[PDB]
């Protein structure tokens, strides 16, 4: 993205972490139904790309903050 | 052993105390996922729970044995990720998850001894059979004892009776 202007980086960070954020939602709810007692491989598959995109979008929180020059 | 590797992590980075000889017995092999290994390798340099250290400078230890800034980086995410138990539940649910490990490896153990005895006679091979045959019974007892520990991992907050 160092071809974009700034503010155009920035608003796709924002779109993304607002996004994830939902996402996050959704894959914490499917795992708030499972067992990982019961399915533990698939629970903890799908806990591992949780935790990624919690990370990913910490890092986008980030970005769009430096990007949009936010105090 | 995926979920329960995970959690023996984080029960050892963030209750080392409660993670205790078990943890600290429970072999780097054991731990199949490669990033679990390197982190119970960690751990063990940095002296294992019993060095007694906590907290923020129990992880700095550890992350300090790491020159991989992946696995430095999952000893912090797995030092503060939350352990999704009640808190009067936790000893019983970290023996738990130690106790899956174990079980596992003691079968192992166990199989190969079996292996071994089936070659041999308890006649011919006398005093050797008995020893390797007390050997044995050691690990099937214990694997017995495990096998009702290892429950307190159903405890998890995810998992419903």
């Amino acid at each position: 993205d160092d071809k974009l202007p700034r503010y155009i980086a920035g608003v796709l960070a924002r779109l993304q972490e607002v996004w994830l954020g939902r996402q996050i939602a959704e894959v914490k709810s499917k795992l708030q139904r499972m067992s990982p007692i019961e399915q533990g491989d698939e629970y903890h598959a799908l806990f591992g790309d949780l935790v990624a995109m919690e990370a990913y979008r910490r890092s986008l929180l980030e970005q769009a903050s430096g990007d949009d020059l936010h105090h | 052993t995926l979920w329960p590797q995970r959690e023996a992590l984080k029960s050892a980075l963030q209750y080392p105390a409660l993670a205790g000889p078990v943890f600290d017995a429970l072999t780097v092999e054991g731990f199949t996922h490669p990033e679990y290994a390197a982190v119970r390798a960690a751990i063990d340099t940095a002296g294992g729970t019993s060095a007694g250290l906590s907290g923020a400078q129990w992880l700095d230890m550890v992350r300090q044995q790491t020159t991989s800034t992946v696995t430095s980086a999952l000893i912090s995410e797995l030092g503060v990720e939350a352990i999704q138990v009640d808190d009067d539940k936790l000893p019983r649910y970290i023996a738990g998850v130690l106790a899956r490990l174990q079980e596992v490896w003691l079968g192992r153990q166990i199989a190969e001894v079996k292996s071994k005895l089936q070659r041999m006679s308890p006649i011919e091979q006398g005093d050797e059979y008995h020893a390797l045959f007390g050997d044995l019974v050691a690990m099937e007892a214990y694997r017995r004892s495990l096998l009702e520990q290892a429950s307190g991992d159903d405890l998890h907050h995810h998992h419903h009776h």
